[PDB]
RNA sequence: GAUGUCGGCUCAUCACAUCCUGGGGCUGAAGUAGGUCCCAAGGGUAUGGCUGUUCGCCAUUUAAAGUGGUACGCGAGCUGGGUUUAGAACGUCGUGAGACAGUUCGGUCCCUAUCUGCCGUGGGCGCUGGAGAACUGAGGGGGGCUGCUCCUAGUACGAGAGGACCGGAGUGGACGCAUCACUGGUGUUCGGGUUGUCAUGCCAAUGGCACUGCCCGGUAGCUAAAUGCGGAAGAGAUAAGUGCUGAAAGCAUCUAAGCACGAAACUUGCCCCGAGAUGAGUUCUCCCUGACCCUUUAAGGGUCCUGAAGGAACGUUGAAGACGACGACGUUGAUAGGCCGGGUGUGUAAGCGCAGCGAUGCGUUGAGCUAACCGGUACUAAUGAACCGUGAGGCUUAACCU
RNA sequence: UUCCUUGUCGGGUAAGUUCCGACCUGCACGAAUGGCGUAAUGAUGGCCAGGCUGUCUCCACCCGAGACUCAGUGAAAUUG
RNA sequence: CAGGUGGUCAGGUAGAGAAUACCAAGGCGCUUGAGAGAACUCGGGUGAAGGAACUAGGCAAAAUGGUGCCGUAACUUCGG
RNA sequence: GAGGACCGAACCGACUAAUGUUGAAAAAUUAGCGGAUGACUUGUGGCUGGGGGUGAAAGGCCAAUCAAACCGGGAGAUAG
């Protein structure tokens, strides 16, 4: 099926109010490196909560 | 749970072999007819010297079913086959004079107590 | 309804599932640590620890029996002569899944799976 | 499930015998022909059993009159009086549902004799 | 061209005789 | 009259002497303590509040534990309430224990049934299938027609279609009670009841007959 | 500058000129069974043979197999047998091309849904401080069918034949809701048998492929053909109808004043949703009791200090689920995986020994293995935090208290 | 090839507007725009039986590919 | 771009075989992936009792299926 | 050791059903189906030309076009 009539720029916008992205509300910061990671997630070098788990 | 075109074994001697369902009587829009359960056949094969000739009209009875009945207690009771006892159509009372097989202990009641006193074997 | 059922599927038939796992549970106990989807690092740990409880009692018996299910000798020896003996007290729980970033290609959730005293 | 667990031992029966598939059993049930009680037995093969506390069951088959029939009984049920085992037949089996094409010489189970 | 052939199809266009 | 609540244990069977299989469900209930009394005075209508079960100090809110302290009752799994007949008093605190049971025959047991996501028409309302064969074209389980032409031009409120099957509040009427074990904290009724195991069944005698 | 046709299938919905069930009046109404008219739309209202058929005839049922409207309801829901393209033939008509509400054989059915509608499911804001729960119930929806047997009673009625009203009990058909204890289906995630071939060096033992290779069983879950429950009783106001008292109209008269009965229809009673019911309701509990500056002076703007109850996020997940949502749990922990024990299923593993020329059999042995199940167990993962949410909550009037 | 017409009679079915056998009242058959038969043959038309079955009573579960959510790329008919 | 396109070469184990199954020499995994495990659609497997009642019509599925030997009717143009 | 013989792959076809129908494809795919030593099938080359060809005959085919091909012209045909 197709449209009848051309719909409108607004009701474009209005369906589009649910469209927008969610900021990651914080970062945890690590026990001992001191940097930034996702909550549950290994840092950038292979800390997490402390101990060195990747070596790499 | 014998449906119309459901074909069934003879337990009497009335004579026929072979008899088909073609209505299930009591009810409307009833499927299916269990031991004990009154039918309306048509027979389809007779022994040549018997008491009813092919292509009749009839009333039987179900009386083994490889379906089963359920016993109170939860017991199951099947046969390898399907049987009925040929009645006649109006007074509903046998047609033969023996029946062949066991019946089961569904059919002890005022109408069929005529069957169940022939029967080698009630279960 | 999927009620009470367990195991993912994958997005495979039931064959090629048998044989991935099988792939994986060799790379595991070689390497000590892989990186995996973190979906069929859950799924792995239903492989390779009932290997490793297998792997605990040594008799020609037991190794026909992780041959069948590997079919690698040079996998069922590490499990009989190293990974035995060193989880010999340890009761269940192998195995350690860690989550890391996302997988630049498709944006899946990645993960590390490793033997606890690696 | 401790709860249900208990409800079930109050009402298993002490006293089952010993059988598996292929053997020969009577069972005695108790029938009720209008207002006296009495013992008819069944004779079979039993051809299944089914072991789930005391929802056990077991299916005994047999040729009566011509007519193959099989009756499952619920082995706890208070209506299976007693249970014996007349014969011990060597199957590989653990149900034994292809004799349900046979018949005469070919549904013969050979005898255990241990 | 002329067709989507359900324009050609001649059970489909010439319905009503 | 008030009921109880309880938790669907499992289902099981009682064999009588006389030879008959009764199937039961078996209901846990335990002591239902009453934290509440509604009044007209200050209500406007008649009612206990009544708990149930245990819960861990953790889980329980500020506002949810300081309403249980002013009964005097430690926390429970949740709350329900009753309406009270005329001449049916209750005091705060107290409990109701399964021997209100003992002389009812018939039981109304209410749960929230088993949930089957979204189901089609054939599954939720029965609806027949078309043909198998024969030349049906995709059509195997689909809805039909939903509707008469330009008179009335609109699908009718209520009609029946896919959707959300299952997972909500049912009762059923008249159960039979086998048995009162009121030192077990048991009651056994007489066939199938709402919800799957572990689910919280609220039990009341049988309005009707 | 297109509003797709008959019949079938699927799904319906309204009317009442009522087919059944309900209530009545008259009967050329003894009883059973009828005839006819009035009220009544709650629910119910066949399967087959023939034919493209709707229809109809026929067979056998049923309490009954209603009559119509809805584009003769319904092809962006299915079909395509009929009619209604191009091929071919028959009869007939025409000199012929050809034609036939004459027949016969064959013959391509598109659409990813913008809007309204409908079925489900969420986000925002509001409801006047914020938050967590339990409710009331305006309103709305669902349900409403009926047989046969027995008793009363072979009584009432009738010459006999026959054979009840009213009232009670039991058991069924069709329909609906739930559930999985039982009986079963499934069970490509469990066990085994077996055919061909390739591989693991070979033998023995195993694995891959052949539709799960072909099969035989089967756990949990889902499920019906399984097995529990349901349709009410009661109340109110009535329809047709039947009255009581009673004049106008000395009588009579159900009506004018007054009083009473009266049905599956109506309002309740049973079951579910429901405070966005903006008319935004009630009850219980919990939290916040700091300064200062500025202006255009007011429900004003700003700085520092503070961040509660609670929430969300994140993680482990579920008998919850398309995604959201909903539930459980996060070390003060059984949330999931493993592990330990059991159960269940399969059916006597491998290795070794013995008998046999060998296939094979026996012993160790009801062995070995065993998914989603039950009862346990911190071994593995569920982090110390951070984030959002504030800092006593307007005016007028009244009633009390200071 | 027959309109009337589902002609009538027989067979087959519980029940047969189709089928098979007959009758002749051939609207409107008929003898090389051939008549009447015919063994074998036909992805030919009609009808009947056995076996077999999810075609159906009346559907249930399972295995995969989509549909659904995430990341990447990214149309079309249509429209005062 | 699931289409079309003449000739030559022709291993093993089963098999009558250039069919079919598993492999060799050799060559490839088809230029979007990751999840989840709703309705519905597509392609398949199994099914209690019944067994064409489905439908215009057994459409579609299920069934049969090989080698050796025994045995085989009407009718016939004497071959079938 | 005959045969417009039989069964059956390559090869040539196209009987049925489902899918697809802005397709993977302006006619295909999947599963079955027919012929398969002949009135067979195929490669390379050649000949027939538009009121003309060719046609085991369907108004079929003659470059995705056929009750008269395609290109250019008469030509801005004519259009109550
Ligand atoms: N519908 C089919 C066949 C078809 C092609 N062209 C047609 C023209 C008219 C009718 C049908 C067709 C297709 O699209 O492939
Ligand atoms: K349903
Ligand atoms: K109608
Ligand atoms: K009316
Ligand atoms: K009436
Ligand atoms: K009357
Ligand atoms: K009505
Ligand atoms: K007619
Ligand atoms: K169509
Ligand atoms: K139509
Ligand atoms: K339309
Ligand atoms: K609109
Ligand atoms: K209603
Ligand atoms: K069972
Ligand atoms: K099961
Ligand atoms: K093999
Ligand atoms: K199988
Ligand atoms: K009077
Ligand atoms: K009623
Ligand atoms: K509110
Ligand atoms: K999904
Ligand atoms: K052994
Ligand atoms: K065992
Ligand atoms: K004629
Ligand atoms: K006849
Ligand atoms: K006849
Ligand atoms: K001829
Ligand atoms: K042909
Ligand atoms: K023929
Ligand atoms: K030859
Ligand atoms: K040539
Ligand atoms: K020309
Ligand atoms: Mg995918
Ligand atoms: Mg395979
Ligand atoms: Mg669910
Ligand atoms: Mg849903
Ligand atoms: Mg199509
Ligand atoms: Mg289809
Ligand atoms: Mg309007
Ligand atoms: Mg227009
Ligand atoms: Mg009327
Ligand atoms: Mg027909
Ligand atoms: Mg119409
Ligand atoms: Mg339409
Ligand atoms: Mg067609
Ligand atoms: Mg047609
Ligand atoms: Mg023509
Ligand atoms: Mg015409
Ligand atoms: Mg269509
Ligand atoms: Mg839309
Ligand atoms: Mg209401
Ligand atoms: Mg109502
Ligand atoms: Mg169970
Ligand atoms: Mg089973
Ligand atoms: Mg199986
Ligand atoms: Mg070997
Ligand atoms: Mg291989
Ligand atoms: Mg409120
Ligand atoms: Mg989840
Ligand atoms: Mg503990
Ligand atoms: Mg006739
Ligand atoms: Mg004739
Ligand atoms: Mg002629
Ligand atoms: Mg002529
Ligand atoms: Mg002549
Ligand atoms: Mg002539
Ligand atoms: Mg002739
Ligand atoms: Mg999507
Ligand atoms: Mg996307
Ligand atoms: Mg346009
Ligand atoms: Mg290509
Ligand atoms: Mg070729
Ligand atoms: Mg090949
Ligand atoms: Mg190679
Ligand atoms: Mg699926
Ligand atoms: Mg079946
Ligand atoms: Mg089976
Ligand atoms: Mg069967
Ligand atoms: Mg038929
Ligand atoms: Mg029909
Ligand atoms: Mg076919
Ligand atoms: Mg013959
Ligand atoms: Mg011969
Ligand atoms: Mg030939
Ligand atoms: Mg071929
Ligand atoms: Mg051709
Ligand atoms: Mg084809
Ligand atoms: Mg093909
Ligand atoms: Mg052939
Ligand atoms: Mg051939
Ligand atoms: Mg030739
Ligand atoms: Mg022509
Ligand atoms: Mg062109
Ligand atoms: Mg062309
Ligand atoms: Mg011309
Ligand atoms: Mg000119
Ligand atoms: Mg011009």
């Amino acid at each position: 099926a197709v449209q009848q009539n051309k719909p409108t720029r607004s009701k474009r916008g209005m369906r589009r109010s649910h469209d927008a992205l969610t900021a990651v509300t914080s970062l945890s910061v690590d026990k001992t490196s001191g940097e930034k990671h996702l909550r549950h997630h290994i840092t950038a070098d292979g800390y997490y909560r402390g101990r060195k788990v990747i070596a790499k | 749970m014998i449906q119309e075109q459901t074909m069934l074994n003879v337990a009497d001697n009335s004579g026929a072999r072979r008899v088909m369902c073609i209505k299930v009587l009591g009810g409307s829009h009833r499927r299916y007819a269990g031991v004990g359960d009154i039918i309306k056949i048509t027979i389809k094969e007779a022994i040549p010297r018997g008491k009813v000739k092919k292509g009749d009209v009839l009333k039987a009875v179900v009386v083994r079913t490889k379906k089963g009945v359920r016993r109170p207690d939860g017991s199951v009771i099947r046969f390898d086959g399907n049987a009925c006892v040929l009645l006649n159509n109006n007074s509903e009372q046998p047609i033969g004079t023996r029946i062949f097989g066991p019946v089961t202990r569904e059919l002890r009641s005022e109408k069929f107590m005529k069957i169940i006193s022939l029967a080698p074997e009630v279960l | 309804m999927r009620h009470r059922k367990s195991g993912r599927q994958l997005n495979r038939n039931s064959s090629h599932r048998q044989a991935m796992f099988r792939n994986m549970a060799g790379s595991l106990v070689r390497h000590e640590i892989i990186k995996t989807t973190l979906p069929k690092a859950k799924e792995l740990r239903r492989v390779v620890e009932p290997l490793i409880t297998l792997a605990k009692t040594d008799s020609v018996a037991n190794r026909r029996l992780a041959f069948a299910r590997t079919r690698d000798n040079e996998i069922v020896a590490k499990l009989f002569n190293e990974l035995g003996p060193r989880f010999a007290s340890r009761a269940g729980g192998y195995t350690r899944i860690l989550k890391c970033g996302f997988r630049a290609g498709d944006n899946a959730p990645m993960a590390y799976i490793e033997l606890v005293d690696r | 499930s401790n709860i249900i667990k208990q409800l079930e031992q109050e009402q298993m029966k002490q006293d089952v015998p010993s059988f598996r598939p292929g053997d020969t059993v009577e069972v005695k049930v108790w029938v009720v022909e209008g207002s006296k009680k009495r013992l008819q037995a069944f004779e079979g093969v039993v051809i299944a059993i089914r072991n789930r506390g005391l929802h056990s069951a077991f299916t005994v088959r047999k040729i009566s009159n011509g007519e193959g029939v099989e009756r499952v009984f619920q082995t706890h049920s208070p209506v299976v009086d007693s249970i014996s085992v007349k014969r011990r037949g060597a199957v590989r089996k653990a149900k034994l549902y292809y004799l349900r094409e046979r018949t005469g010489k070919a549904a013969r189970i050979k005898e255990r004799l241990n | 061209v002329t067709s989507k052939w359900f324009n050609i199809d001649n059970k489909i266009v010439d319905h009503f005789p | 009259m008030i009921g109880l609540v309880g938790k669907k244990v499992g289902m099981t069977r009682i064999f009588t002497e006389d030879g008959v299989s009764i199937p039961v469900t078996v209901i846990e209930v335990e002591a239902n303590r009453v934290t509440q009394v509604k009044d007209l005075a200050n209500d406007g209508y008649r009612a206990i509040q009544v708990t149930t079960g245990a819960k861990k100090a953790n889980r329980v809110t500020k506002p949810e534990a300081g309403h249980f302290a002013k009964a005097g009752v430690e926390a429970g799994r949740g709350l329900w309430e009753f309406r009270l007949a005329e001449g049916e008093e209750f005091t705060v605190g107290q409990s109701i224990s399964v021997e209100l049971f003992a002389d009812v025959k018939k039981v109304d047991v209410t749960g929230t049934s088993k949930g089957k996501g979204f189901a089609g028409t054939v599954k939720r309302w029965n609806f027949r299938t078309q043909d198998a064969t024969h030349g049906n074209s995709l059509s195997h389980r689909v809805p039909g027609s939903i509707g008469q032409n330009q008179t009335p031009g609109k699908v009718f409120k209520g009609k029946k279609m896919a959707g959300q099957m299952g997972n909500e509040r049912v009762t059923v009427q008249s159960l039979d009670v086998v048995r009162v074990d009121a030192e077990r904290n048991l009651l056994l009724v007489k066939g199938a009841v709402p919800g799957a195991t572990g689910s919280d069944l609220i039990v009341k005698p049988a309005v009707k007959a």
